[PDB]
RNA sequence: ACCAAACCGAUGCAAACUCCGAAUACCCAGAAGUGCCGAGCAUGGGAGACACACGGCGGGUGCUAACGUCCGUCGUGAAAAGGGAAACAACCCAGACCGCCAGCUAAGGUCCCAAAGUUGUGGUUAAGUGGUAAACGAUGUGGGAAGGCUUAGACAGCUA
RNA sequence: CCUAAAGAGUAACGGAGGAGUACGAAGGUGCGCUCAGACCGGUCGGAAAUCGGUCGCAGAGUAUAAAGGCAAAAGCGCGC
RNA sequence: CAACGGAUAAAAGGUACUCCGGGGAUAACAGGCUGAUACCGCCCAAGAGUUCAUAUCGACGGCGGUGUUUGGCACCUCGA
RNA sequence: GCUUGACGAUCAUAGAGCGUUGGAACCACCUGAUCCCUUCCCGAACUCAGAAGUGAAACGACGCAUCGCCGAUGGUAGUGUGGGGUCUCCCCAUGUGAGAGUAGGUCAUCGUCAAGC
């Protein structure tokens, strides 16, 4: 399931971190938040870039086992090789169970064949976004915000304020007075 | 406290910078062996023609 | 071409730097303006000039509000 | 043609290009794009016919961005022309692309779709490409 | 119903943009040792030279063309022989006081021309690739991580 | 000013601009004061004149190009 | 005295009738390096071909080869 | 030990905003323009003589992270020296190592003198 594995790593530096990715396979990365020391940890590319086509990979809640000592994590960042775009560097947040996190969630659109502004005007449907910076408590973390778009006419545009969120869940940039388009419909290009 | 320095490769077409550190051990043609003293003065001149000597220990 | 035409270099810059010592009408630094500001024991020519009025060492330090940057001279 | 509206100067130096594209390397606005895998440059006039291929073959819907812009000024000499007697004039403007930059995306299409159209565009361009989907990071 | 400053967010570029910002290099001071017995400075006798070349790195110009041209900084030639790169000033190794029918090595090499392993262990290539060259194309071949069907009969063939 | 490679210097029939002046106060000193701009209200002027208020902090200004400066303002006014 | 370290207070042209001293330190011919240009191939496929992209052509774009035209440079030859 | 006033150190982890509060003393607004003095007009500002009112404005203190400002660990880019490749560009050994971003932090900390408890 959400299972990573990990080893202690002691080496530092450009020289030592390019060897890993030549040699040993392996990934750098860091399990830094709560209330400890950072701690640097290795993993092997071929498991966490099996983790990382999950859907709810972000959203999701890790439990990493680093040597035996296993703990609570969160993908809170992630480093990509810019041409080939295999996963270089990764870091975790620890997950105290009464501490507000943040997290990136994606947005389940559904219901696009029934749409009125698609069924009746003929118009398209445009994904503006694609995820949300969300804030809550641990215990109630979605997997993924949805976003109903049945009732949209021609030209209705879809902002922050319009989606529905689940219980004690922020939109961070709503809190912001920052409130932006969702998806909205027009019409077709040619 | 002491180590052995040896030089085992040429000095020509050095930079001028890696001449005057050669010169300053006390080494003067190929595979010739000196006695100097291992502090962190000496042991820098050392290090920046690492390349050129076979340190013995 | 309409183009080739420049102007001579004024060798501009710094002259002591922090720690070197001093002697009384000691040019410190050549400016346009005022990159550092006159500190303790140093004067302005009217060309923006730094010279030095006592005998010591430069100390170089950034203070105040402003953030300007300051050469002053202190004691050896 | 893209080309800036105005510039400041008329003339550039040659430059170099290095380094990899940790920026403009994403799919922030559509959803499957056209990534540069090699360096080069291209000259403002394979953008503006890579753009023809694309558009045409979708020929029904679908929404597309480019991000790639011409903003370099380049000069030739003109011919039976000696060495000297100062830079020659402006004939075209060029984009500097290092390995990683998405150059054309696209939303609103099937994913066979797209992968047809990034195939007409990429043979009109002078360099190595790659089709990369969209990730949340 | 077109255009639309202004603002909010997302997203690129700049030798003559900068809220930032190195490694080096440069200036100064205190210290050990080395210096061919001196390196530094000053004052005098004598000069030659002020037509430079290529290679590496950082740039302008040219077409990020030229054994092109113009700068900065190193190395060699000039003024440097010897061994290697077949032959080959400027590349690699190394700086010739003289003699020896003595030994050890550098770069480069060890089937024959032609001195020295037809040495040992595990793989790859079938193209004389090695021993010249791109976009692009192809059931050539070795290794790896995974997937979709499958004795409820999978994939090719054949009878409705 | 850039080229010019974060000390100085550094070439091309390389890329861009200026000068061959002005001022008896546009100098000295003492004292005093902050600009451009936006909005609102106001007789004709109306996007823009003079006036009142709020915001703003230098996006103004500097005899003259560009760069570097400018609150003890180096910007503005008055007396001697 | 701007040709701005200013030859004098005071100064323009022709030579195919020409002449001397030199230079491949520097051009015209041919050789060499390069290949912008030139010529010859190939990749993509909007299209023309009654329908049908490739019988025959092929836009907008891209990749090469040969030294083969117009050039660039000035390495050899000005005691031919 | 506490409050108010004056002068400094340091220049945002110290600022901005948004709320609460202080008049016994101090400070401020305040009363008037005969005198000193002032306005390119005007007691608005400067100045003088004060003691009827109010802490309304201003100032000070106290709270909050909303903006601002600080900001790690790790990774990445660049880079001196030596050596390589398919040499417009990169790679290896070794030393060095940002900018942006992330977790987070901040509603300042001191010194001298004079008044009142
Ligand atoms: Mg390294
Ligand atoms: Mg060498
Ligand atoms: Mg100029
Ligand atoms: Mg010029
Ligand atoms: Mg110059
Ligand atoms: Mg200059
Ligand atoms: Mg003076
Ligand atoms: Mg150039
Ligand atoms: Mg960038
Ligand atoms: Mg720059
Ligand atoms: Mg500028
Ligand atoms: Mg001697
Ligand atoms: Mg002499
Ligand atoms: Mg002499
Ligand atoms: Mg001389
Ligand atoms: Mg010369
Ligand atoms: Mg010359
Ligand atoms: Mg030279
Ligand atoms: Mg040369
Ligand atoms: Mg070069
Ligand atoms: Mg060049
Ligand atoms: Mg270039
Ligand atoms: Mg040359
Ligand atoms: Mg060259
Ligand atoms: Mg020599
Ligand atoms: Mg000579
Ligand atoms: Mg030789
Ligand atoms: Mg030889
Ligand atoms: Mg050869
Ligand atoms: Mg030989
Ligand atoms: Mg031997
Ligand atoms: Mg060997
Ligand atoms: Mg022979
Ligand atoms: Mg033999
Ligand atoms: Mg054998
Ligand atoms: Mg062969
Ligand atoms: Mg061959
Ligand atoms: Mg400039
Ligand atoms: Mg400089
Ligand atoms: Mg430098
Ligand atoms: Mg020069
Ligand atoms: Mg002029
Ligand atoms: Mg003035
Ligand atoms: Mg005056
Ligand atoms: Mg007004
Ligand atoms: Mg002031
Ligand atoms: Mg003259
Ligand atoms: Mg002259
Ligand atoms: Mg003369
Ligand atoms: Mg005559
Ligand atoms: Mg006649
Ligand atoms: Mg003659
Ligand atoms: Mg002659
Ligand atoms: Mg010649
Ligand atoms: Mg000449
Ligand atoms: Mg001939
Ligand atoms: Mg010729
Ligand atoms: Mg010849
Ligand atoms: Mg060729
Ligand atoms: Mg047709
Ligand atoms: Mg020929
Ligand atoms: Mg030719
Ligand atoms: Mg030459
Ligand atoms: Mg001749
Ligand atoms: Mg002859
Ligand atoms: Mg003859
Ligand atoms: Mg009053
Ligand atoms: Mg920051
Ligand atoms: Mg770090
Ligand atoms: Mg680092
Ligand atoms: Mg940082």
């Amino acid at each position: 399931d959400f299972i990573l594995n990990a080893q202690v790593r002691s080496d530092l530096g450009k020289g030592a971190s390019r060897r890993l990715r030549r040699n040993a396979g392996l990934v750098p990365a860091v399990v830094y938040g709560g209330d400890k020391e950072p701690q640097s940890v290795t993993l092997e590319l071929r498991e966490i870039a099996k983790l990382l086509e999950n859907e709810a990979a972000f959203s999701h809640v890790i439990a990493l086992n680093v040597g035996g000592a296993k703990e609570t994590v969160l993908i809170k960042a992630l480093q990509r090789h810019p041409a080939k775009g295999f996963v270089m560097h990764a870091d975790f947040l620890r997950v105290v169970a009464d501490h507000k996190l943040t997290a990136h969630v994606p947005l389940h659109f559904i219901n696009e064949e029934v749409a009125v502004g698609v069924k009746q005007a003929g118009g398209e449907i445009s994904h503006t976004i694609s995820e949300v910076e969300v804030s809550c408590l641990p215990k109630d973390l979605p997997e993924f915000i949805e976003v109903d778009m049945a009732k949209v006419e021609l030209g209705q545009i879809v902002h922050l304020s319009d989606l529905k969120a689940p219980k004690g869940v922020e939109l961070v940039q709503l809190a912001h007075g920052n409130d932006l388009a969702v998806a909205n419909i027009h019409a077709s290009r040619v | 406290a002491t180590v052995k320095v040896t030089l085992v490769k040429s000095l020509n077409g050095r930079l001028a910078n890696h001449k005057a550190c050669v010169k300053g051990l006390g080494l003067r043609r190929i595979n010739h062996t000196v006695e100097v003293q291992d502090t962190p003065e000496n042991r820098g001149m050392i290090n920046k023609a690492y390349y050129l000597l076979r340190v013995e220990g | 071409t309409r183009n080739g035409r420049d102007s001579e270099s004024k060798r501009l810059g710094v002259k002591l730097f922090g720690g070197q010592a001093v002697k009384a009408g000691n040019i410190l630094v050549r400016q346009r303006g005022t990159k550092f500001h006159a500190g303790y024991g140093v004067g302005l020519g009217k060309d923006h000039t730094l010279f030095a009025k006592v005998d010591g060492v430069v100390k170089f330090e950034t203070k105040g509000a402003f953030g300007r940057k300051y050469v002053s001279i202190v004691a050896a | 043609m893209l080309q800036p509206k105005r510039t400041k100067f008329r003339k550039q130096m040659t430059g170099h290009n290095r380094g990899l594209a940790h920026r403009g390397s994403k799919v922030s606005f559509g959803e499957y794009a056209l990534k540069a895998t090699s360096r080069g440059r291209l000259t403002a006039r394979q953008i503006e016919s890579a753009r023809r291929a694309l558009t045409r073959h979708v020929k029904r819907g679908g929404k597309i961005w480019i991000r790639v812009f011409p903003d370099k000024p380049v000069t030739k000499k003109p011919l039976e022309v000696r060495m000297g007697k100062g830079k020659g004039g402006v004939e075209y403007w060029v984009a500097q692309i290092q390995p990683g930059k998405v150059l054309y995306e696209i939303e609103g299409v099937s994913e066979e779709l797209a992968r047809e159209a990034f195939a007409l565009a990429a043979a009109k361009l002078p360099l190595a490409t790659s089709f990369v989907k969209r990730t949340v990071m």
